[PDB]
This record gives C-alpha cells, structure tokens and sequence, in this order.
C-alpha cells in the first residue's frame, strides 16, 4: 500500500544480532526473572489504577447499603397509637 | 613444481631444515578443538554505502 521495508526510514552504524529459534529455550527463565518482572510492573501502574477502581468498590458498598435502607421499614408509627 | 628433480628439494631441504625441531614439549603437537556451527544472524544496517 505505497509503503513497505526498504523507504521506511534511514538507520545507519546500527548493528543487530539475533539466534535461530531452533538454538535458544522458548521459556528462558520464565520464573526466575518473568515473577521478578511482573511485580516491577504491577508496582508502576497500581498507584494510578486502583485509587480509581477501589473508589468505585466504596460507592457499590454504599449505593447498595442504602438502597435496602430504604427497602427497610422505619419506626414511623407515631401520632397513631391505639 | 616446476622443473626441479625430487632428489634436488629433498636434498636442499635436508641440509637447511634438518635444524628444524619438533615435539618441542609436554605440548609437542597441539590438537585442535570441533567448532559448534551456531544458525544466527548479523545486520550492520548503514543506509550511507
């Protein structure tokens, strides 16, 4: 579609080494360092997505409390004893 | 090669190579060791040449 590897873009004095994947482990260290990673990852981003998503739990712990509440009855009965 | 006789060479060689020495030491002559043929792949990627 007009554009395709060859015009992309120029890269110079850039050399790349690579393996075959016949010669490398598909899961190299996948515990080991994957676990390790992953924690480093969650920590990055916990500070800016669960402050949102924990607010949403405090208003359906709310929302919902309430709103049986005023399913519930009231000691209303006043003003009309026997 | 060429045209010399073979007793020629082999006489000359015998009078100045005979003070060539060999198995020198414990080493004597060093064996060599198989090289692992190893798939990969290598870019120098330089768009000026």
């Amino acid at each position: 579609m007009g554009r395709q590897f060859g015009h992309l873009t120029r890269v110079r004095h850039v050399i790349t080494y690579s393996l075959s994947p016949f010669e490398q482990r598909a899961f190299p260290h996948y515990f080991s360092k994957g676990i390790p990673n992953v924690l480093r990852r969650t920590r990055a981003c916990i500070l800016r997505v669960a402050p949102p998503f924990v607010a949403f739990y405090l208003v359906y712990t709310w929302g919902t409390q309430e709103f049986e509440k005023s399913k519930r009855k009231n000691p209303a009965a006043y003003e009309n004893d026997r | 090669a060429g045209g010399l006789e073979h007793r020629q060479l082999l006489d000359l060689a015998q009078k100045h190579f005979s003070g060539l020495s060999g198995t020198y030491d414990e080493d004597a002559v060093p064996t060599l060791s198989p090289c692992r043929f190893t798939g990969s792949q290598i870019c120098h990627r330089e768009d000026g040449l």
